[PDB]
């Protein structure tokens, strides 16, 4: 941090994390949405058939 | 003498549905392993920057 | 009833996810912030 | 730790809906099995109604093309009874459960 | 119940019970008002004959 | 009696349609106004 | 969400729902009110025939 | 019915429209203030 | 997978996610590299100063 100004480290692992926590983000509420379990077949297809 | 009518409609049908169910399938598993690979991509990109 | 058992997804199980993972998102929104308050101890040694 | 902590969650889940379709098999099999029950019960009057000797050789005629009708529903039903594209009572095999 | 909202088991079990009742509910309404034991062979028919 | 037997929706399916019906959109409008909670963090990310 | 502002796919998603549910909403209301199962042959036109 | 199909807009589509809207306001005006912390820097040139 | 219930085609389309991801680990094995050197496609040792 205070021997580099032109990369953040931190900055970079932080946004990694938080699209990680996106992607659960976004699946549960179109889950509650639709009220679906299997929802788009982006789970077990078998489930689907 | 036999006619004009189809033979096996409900078996067609299965058939018929059988066909899309794989197809939906194969795209359900390429968009997770797809999704996967995205995130690969971001971890690689920030431990090389 | 054995379609709503493969298929229905559980709001219980479903509010819980969504709640801890909204939360998971304010905690590393404002870390991002913290983070991204990006050393001005730079700029504090440059006049010295 | 973590790692197999996680495999044994996800794994447990997983027996767990395996189960719950058990059961579903379970309750159609009994369900079909109720019905059959049902016309057997059925037969079992008309016949203790037929062996009487008041009837005449019409009146047994009927009651044994009833008889026989229902006959065929009890075969009928057991042949076409079916979940997910597997005849539960047209088999003398076993199931097995994860 | 609290799982799920886009069926009701229980309401299934309960209209089928409903119309398993219905059934013998007209039969006795039909067997009071006509005054006949054998009515439309819906019964046994080496009664009837 | 075959005209009845054609016609004339069950009630009971018809009134346990609607009740579900009506709690899917009352849970997919409180869902809805929880999603239209549209990026605001990003208004915190700013002043930072 | 936390990437983007100009669009948000929850809300397109859980619109697109909200109106799959709506027109079974409709269907039942109106359904109730006529006392109809067939009504307007948007349905089995064979049981209107 | 055919009126209604053609007026009343969608108040879900309008909401998430303004909702946004309002953001992308918000966002302007802070990015606007950012921007008027016009170039200063050249004071300090200045007097060096 | 292993469950009796499924099907053929339920465990046909099990496998093809299965091979899926099989290939994803092959590929990200392969193709994942530093500098020019692919670590996980050799069996090697690098000596650091």
């Amino acid at each position: 941090m205070a021997q580099v100004i032109n990369t953040n480290s931190l900055s970079l692992i932080t946004q990694n994390n938080i699209n990680k926590n996106q992607s659960a983000l976004s699946s549960s509420i179109e889950r509650l949405s639709s009220g679906l379990r299997i929802n788009s077949a982006k789970d077990d297809a078998a489930g689907q058939a | 003498s036999a006619g004009s009518a189809t033979t096996n409609p409900l078996a067609a049908l299965d058939d018929a549905i059988s066909s899309i169910d794989k197809f939906r399938s194969s795209l359900g598993a390429i968009q997770n392993r797809l999704d996967s690979a995205v995130t690969n991509l971001n971890n690689t990109t920030t431990n090389l920057s | 009833e054995a379609q709503s058992r493969i298929q229905d997804a559980d709001y219980a199980t479903e509010v819980s996810n969504m709640s801890k993972a909204q939360i998971i998102q304010q905690a590393g929104n404002s870390v991002l912030a913290k983070a991204n308050q990006v050393p001005q101890q730079v700029l504090s040694l440059l006049q010295g | 730790i973590a790692n197999r902590f996680t495999s044994n969650i996800k794994g447990l889940t997983q027996a767990a809906r395996n189960a719950n379709d058990g059961i579903s098999v379970a309750q159609t099999t009994e369900g079909a099995l109720s019905e059959i029950n049902n016309n057997l019960q059925r037969i079992r009057e008309l016949t203790v109604q037929a062996t009487t000797g008041t009837n005449s050789d019409s009146d047994l005629d009927s009651i044994q093309d009833e008889i026989k009708s229902r006959l065929d529903e009890i075969d009928r039903v057991s042949g076409q009874t079916q979940f997910n594209g597997v005849n539960v009572l047209a088999k003398d095999g076993s199931m097995k459960i994860q």
